């Protein structure tokens, strides 16, 4: 029976313990941990992780990371989906969860019980959720907080949208990661991220397209340096 | 005291009328069940004879009914429900139910947001008013002051208890909830 | 029309089956195996006000609409 | 008594949400699992998922002896998965078999904790697949082959947990008296070992 | 620019009006124009109307 604080950045196996400091903490245990006693149980594979910024204060979550495909909601994610039915005067939508979504024909920008708006089935949205607790079908809306949509309602209309691992998403969306901006040295292009595992690019030409849709798959592994430039070389032609 | 075999002639429709259970023919009561012979005198004479088993196994639910039922899962527009007694006695099977977004309250208003009404898992006692259509079979209300969710559950498997018309808290942790509390 | 007396295979089919020291000994239950609440008002006791009721009383008594 | 050639590969299939094979020697199975999707309504239950499992074999069609080895498997599952932080959900768990050598059992529990650990379930500890089979006169031999198994007056199988080692399902095969149960029960026990070490040296390999 | 809108309101009707006749006979061919006319022609400032409208 380990301690915390010492086993950082180590792989964990399923059925473990681990001690967190001594004096019991209000440390919430986040989604691969499960707080039992004074001691926490690790119940998914992955690697410790600790993030409390900057001071001497609470400041501070245990979550491990690994790699899945299958999505569960999480209240408050930008999530892509696409539309399934019509029904009533909602429009159900697609995640990739166990249960479909619902919009509301009143959650877009400027929409009213005449000025509705243009939503067909089969199309992409991009939005965040609001409600995501393991109750209810998990309901979101596509504006803001204020009421002004940031880049939200449906999008794409000459893009691919493909689908990746969450742990590429979780890679991209890091505040000191280059994966994004020597990407878009060699090829100019726009990306939509989803949290769910999916998401939209859009380059010039439809083979510089393909080709960053076949290559951007592949960087959560093949690491930096000795084999990026090289291989960002390789591919240039 | 003696029983009964689904027929037999009890009465004349002179001396006395037919009651719960029973059916008449060609002038004479016959028996239709094989319970105890009850003879509920009233007042007024002309005895309404009725015969009633008293150990009800299974009973089909009516037009208008009191059951307890428990919550399997909840819509934006409806709630399953499984019927789980008939008033007080127990059930040998298990019926559905689905309470539309009309029956929360007795006014049949606007809001009522079904989400924190009805909580799965809870047991609440509800009205019949129909037999249904295919999709939805009985079609339960619970526009009352007496109907509602009657014994919740917490979060965590701790017996809840109710604190206002409309709020519930927890005892351990403290937490504040909704539900739509049945007076007791 | 004479009713008979059952024989073996029937009068077994028909069994119902419905402290006394200590016996079985193993198999006992010893041998196998704060709380503050500070609790809220216990029940609510409906003293008050009860929306649908009032609602209903409200606009009945009103009945002004102006 | 000494376990063979161990070898193992994973996310092999890009449909799956996780797949693992398992080869132990000669022997292989292969295993997918699909995460926490939507369940019919006439199967699902409150405040639990469901467990699937389904065997397939490599020569003929399932019977009665692969439900009654299915049963066994989703049974044992079922103790090690924390099922109430998804309910209205399904998990299935499905097994082919490729290649058969002896003690196929053993690893094909391996093959579906292997599984079940890539596509990233919610588990309360790891399970094993341990089998033993003495001989005709008492000789004790581990991870046995079907030219030894053919012999055999006896042959046992154990799960075995990842926490303090107890015992999750047990099937056997002949007639024997307990000593030498319990002796082949100490032998598992003492094998569990090096296997969860593998498992251990697995994923520390898969993190690099 | 007080009589344009209700001149658009005004036509929007009979463009509304004439997919009936078009199903009627069988022609689509004018039955999916108009219905590009109809989806072509609303905007947001005739959907103003008043203040309190919501």
């Amino acid at each position: 029976a380990r301690a915390a604080r010492t086993v950082l950045g180590q792989v964990v196996l399923p059925g473990e313990e681990l001690l967190l400091p001594e004096s019991r903490v209000r440390v919430v245990c986040g989604p691969g941990l499960r707080r039992c006693g004074d001691r926490l149980l690790v119940t998914k594979c992955g690697r410790l992780r600790h993030k409390e910024p900057g001071s001497g204060s609470g400041g501070g979550v245990y979550w491990v990371d690994s790699q899945q495909k299958r999505y569960v909601p999480v209240k408050g994610d930008h999530v892509i989906g696409i539309v399934t039915a019509k029904s009533g005067d909602i429009f159900k939508v697609d995640v990739g969860g166990s249960e479909p979504a619902s919009l509301s024909y009143l959650s877009f920008e400027g929409a009213t019980k005449r000025n509705r708006p243009n939503v067909q089935v089969g199309d992409l949205i991009y939005g965040q959720f609001v409600v995501a607790n393991k109750d209810m079908e998990p309901e979101m809306v596509c504006i803001d907080s204020c009421g002004r949509a940031n880049g939200m309602g449906v999008i794409g209309q000459d893009g691919l949208l493909f689908k990746v691992t969450l742990g590429l998403i979780r890679k991209l969306l890091a505040p000191d990661c280059e994966i994004i901006q020597e990407v878009g040295k060699l090829h100019p292009l726009e990306i939509v991220f989803g949290m769910n595992g999916r998401i939209w690019v859009k380059a010039k030409t439809i083979q510089q397209t393909l080709i960053l849709a076949n290559i951007l798959e592949a960087c959560e592994h093949m690491t930096s340096d000795q084999r990026k430039q090289i291989f960002s070389r390789l591919a240039e032609s | 005291v003696r029983y009964c075999i689904p027929g037999e002639r009890l009465c004349n429709l002179e001396e006395g009328s037919p009651g719960s259970g029973t059916y008449t023919r060609h002038g004479y009561i016959f028996s239709s069940l094989a319970g105890c012979l009850m003879k509920s005198s009233e007042n007024g004479a002309l005895p309404v004879v009725s015969v009633v088993r008293e150990t009800e196994s299974q009973l089909l639910p009516d037009v208008g009914a009191i059951v307890t039922c428990k919550v399997s899962s909840i819509n934006s527009r409806f709630a399953k429900v499984h019927i789980l007694y008939v008033g007080s006695m127990p059930l040998k099977n298990s019926f559905r139910g689905t309470i539309r977004k009309e029956d929360v309250r007795a006014t049949e208003k606007d809001k009522v947001e079904i989400y924190k009404s009805f909580r799965p898992g809870d047991i609440v006692l509800a009205k019949v008013i129909s037999l249904g259509d295919a999709q939805s079979n009985y079609l339960l209300t619970t526009a009352e002051n007496e109907l509602g969710v009657v014994v919740a559950h917490s979060e965590s498997g701790i017996q809840m208890v109710p604190i206002s018309w409309c709020e519930m808290q927890c005892p351990k942790t403290h937490t504040k909830e909704f539900r739509k509390v049945a007076r007791v | 029309a004479l009713a008979a007396r059952p024989s073996a295979f029937a009068s077994t089919l028909c069994l119902r089956y419905p402290r006394t020291l200590d016996l079985y000994k193993t198999f006992l239950y010893s041998r196998q195996v704060e709380i503050s609440p500070l609790v809220a008002i216990t029940p609510f006791d409906f003293k008050s006000a009860s929306p649908d009721d009032i609602v209903k009383a409200n606009q009945k008594k009103a009945f002004t609409r102006e | 008594c000494s376990l063979r050639h161990f070898a193992c590969e994973q996310n092999l299939l890009s449909r799956p949400d996780g797949s693992a094979s398992f080869l132990q020697g000669d022997t292989s199975v292969l295993a997918g699992v699909y995460g926490p999707a939507e369940v019919k309504v006439s199967k699902e239950i409150f405040n639990k998922a469901t467990l699937e499992v389904i065997l397939r074999p490599k020569i003929g069609l399932p019977g009665v002896a692969e439900k009654s080895r299915e049963r066994l498997i989703r049974n044992t599952c079922e103790a090690v998965v924390l099922g109430t932080l998804h309910p209205r959900t399904s998990i299935t768990v499905v097994l082919q078999v490729v290649s058969d050598a002896g003690s196929l059992l053993a690893c094909c529990l391996n093959a579906a904790c292997m599984a079940l650990v890539d596509a990233g379930v919610p588990m309360r500890a790891l399970f094993c697949g341990v089998a033993c089979a003495l001989d005709s006169d008492g000789t004790l031999v581990l991870d046995p082959t079907s030219k030894q198994e053919k012999e055999a007056r006896a042959v046992l199988t154990f799960a075995l947990d990842s926490v303090e080692r107890k015992l999750l399902m047990s099937s056997t095969k002949g007639l024997y008296s307990d000593t030498e149960l319990q002796q082949c029960l100490a032998a598992a026990q003492a094998a569990s070992q090096h296997v969860f070490r593998f498992y251990r040296e697995s994923l520390q390999r898969r993190y690099s | 620019e007080g009589l344009v809108v209700r001149c658009i309101q005004r036509l929007a009707e009979m463009c509304r009006s004439l997919r009936g006749a078009a199903r009627l006979v069988g022609e689509p061919v004018l039955g999916a124009k108009m219905e590009t006319a109809a989806t072509l022609l609303r905007r947001d400032i005739v959907f103003a109307a008043s203040l309190y409208t919501q």
